[PDB]
């Protein structure tokens, strides 16, 4: 059975997630409206910018993240940002319509919307496939929160300096997850492995996004539609 | 990384 | 009576203005919505960003502007940008309610809205006073267009290199205005002088905005709300 | 001035 420290770690992460994810998507009215060349880019940029802020809020509360150097917090935030956004978006993803449903007619997002947002099927096809794969795992709120925290504390990222302290925090959280599925998830006998494999998928997805973002960011007429935060998070500055 | 610094307190 | 060259100059400017100013303000639905700390900043930033694009479009058509170096076009665009925006905004300014009325309940802008947008009464009080002064001149479409083109081609700006060619284009346009009021504006006996004095006002207004913008831009939590174009146009990069 | 250059053709 799970220890107090392992339990306190779950609590703070679940509380952090609750504080940084709105299931009503009420803030979406504050973004540049969706339009249906690259008509969906303003909305997507506003949506991704908003989510980065929420990922930072969540990160600040991952036990041990606040103790890292500002440099390592930025290094990890920059390189994992898109993967956390992909992870967190599973909550709005629906198997019934193969879309991220965030509201009325306006915030129901199909894959053709992201095409009108400067991205190709080369990124979107494995993304939707990953979204369906993840949903099918019927993760507990604790597993989903832990997987985001595991993803965020991956030592193998460009820019990381203390890849021994980051690996340590990640293993401590991995032990928490592994014990949670055993003790608390019936029929979870294979889940942990399945979850770890979703992290490998995210690296491929991350890679494809980076290429597509460099293409978009290199065109001033497209980069002008992004936000200072998006520009800074996905930009190459060292 | 001005924004990222502010946001990370 | 006015010459063909003087007439062709008026035509192209009037046509340029028509192409770059919408009297229906229909694009305003595409901006981040107005909210009533600094709730009105997203909308103002989107509004100012949109207007910069429109000022560039207009500028590109000012006879002789396209022939200047990219460096001088940028030098003039950067330093005069806010003044052109102040000039062009007079069209939406109303004496009846002392506001810029651009639409329904949402795009009716009073001075308290700009307070909620990171600016103070120190800029807004002379702005409203300038807006009322300008409106009272009951300018012809030609005079208003010419004053914007005069403003844009001011040689006395930081960064300008060919301050002899810019002074030349400006004098050529000044002669066009001076002749237009004489030949075509009854009771315009004093107007030209009154118009030239509005350019001096704009330098004070420009100065106050620059200070207030540096204060806003120095705070990352506020600069993140701006757009890449606003950031680049009002920024200090040489 | 990347944006300004693009916008000025
Ligand atoms: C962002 C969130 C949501 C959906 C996410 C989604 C699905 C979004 C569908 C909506 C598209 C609107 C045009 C998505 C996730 C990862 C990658 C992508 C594609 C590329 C986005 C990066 C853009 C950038 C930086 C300009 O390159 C989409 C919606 C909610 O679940 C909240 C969550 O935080
Ligand atoms: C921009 C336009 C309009 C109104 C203009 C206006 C009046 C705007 C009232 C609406 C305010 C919304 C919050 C205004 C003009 C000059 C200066 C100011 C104040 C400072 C703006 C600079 C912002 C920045 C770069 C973030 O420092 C306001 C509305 C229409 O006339 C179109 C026109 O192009």
């Amino acid at each position: 059975m799970l220890s107090d420290e392992q339990m306190q770690i779950i609590n703070s992460l679940v509380e952090a997630h609750h504080k940084t994810y709105d299931d009503s998507y009420s803030d979406f009215v504050r973004f540049r409206p969706p339009v249906r060349r690259l008509s969906m880019l303003p909305h997507l940029a506003d949506l991704v910018s908003y989510s980065i802020q929420k990922v930072i809020g969540f990160a600040k509360m991952i036990p041990g993240f606040r103790d890292l150097t500002a440099e390592d917090q930025i290094a990890l935030l920059k390189s994992s940002a898109i993967e956390i956004i992909m992870l967190r978006s599973n909550q709005s993803f629906s198997l019934e319509d193969m879309s991220w449903s965030c509201g009325g007619p306006d915030f129901k997002y199909c894959i053709n919307d992201v095409t009108k947002a400067g991205h190709t099927l080369e990124l979107l096809e494995p993304l939707v496939k990953f979204q369906v794969g993840l949903k099918k795992l019927k993760l507990h709120e604790e597993e989903h929160v832990l997987l985001m925290a595991i993803c965020l504390l991956s030592p193998d990222r460009p820019g990381v300096q203390d890849h021994v302290r980051i690996e340590a925090l990640q293993d401590r959280l991995c032990d928490v997850l592994q014990a949670y599925i055993r003790i608390q998830h019936p029929g979870g006998r294979l889940l942990y492995a399945k979850m770890i494999q979703k992290l490998a998928d995210l690296r491929s997805l991350n890679e494809e996004h980076s290429k597509q973002y460099r293409s978009l960011s290199f065109q001033p007429e497209h980069s002008m539609q992004l936000t200072p935060l998006v520009l800074e998070v996905f930009g190459s500055e060292v | 990384h001005k924004i990222l610094h502010r946001l990370l307190q």
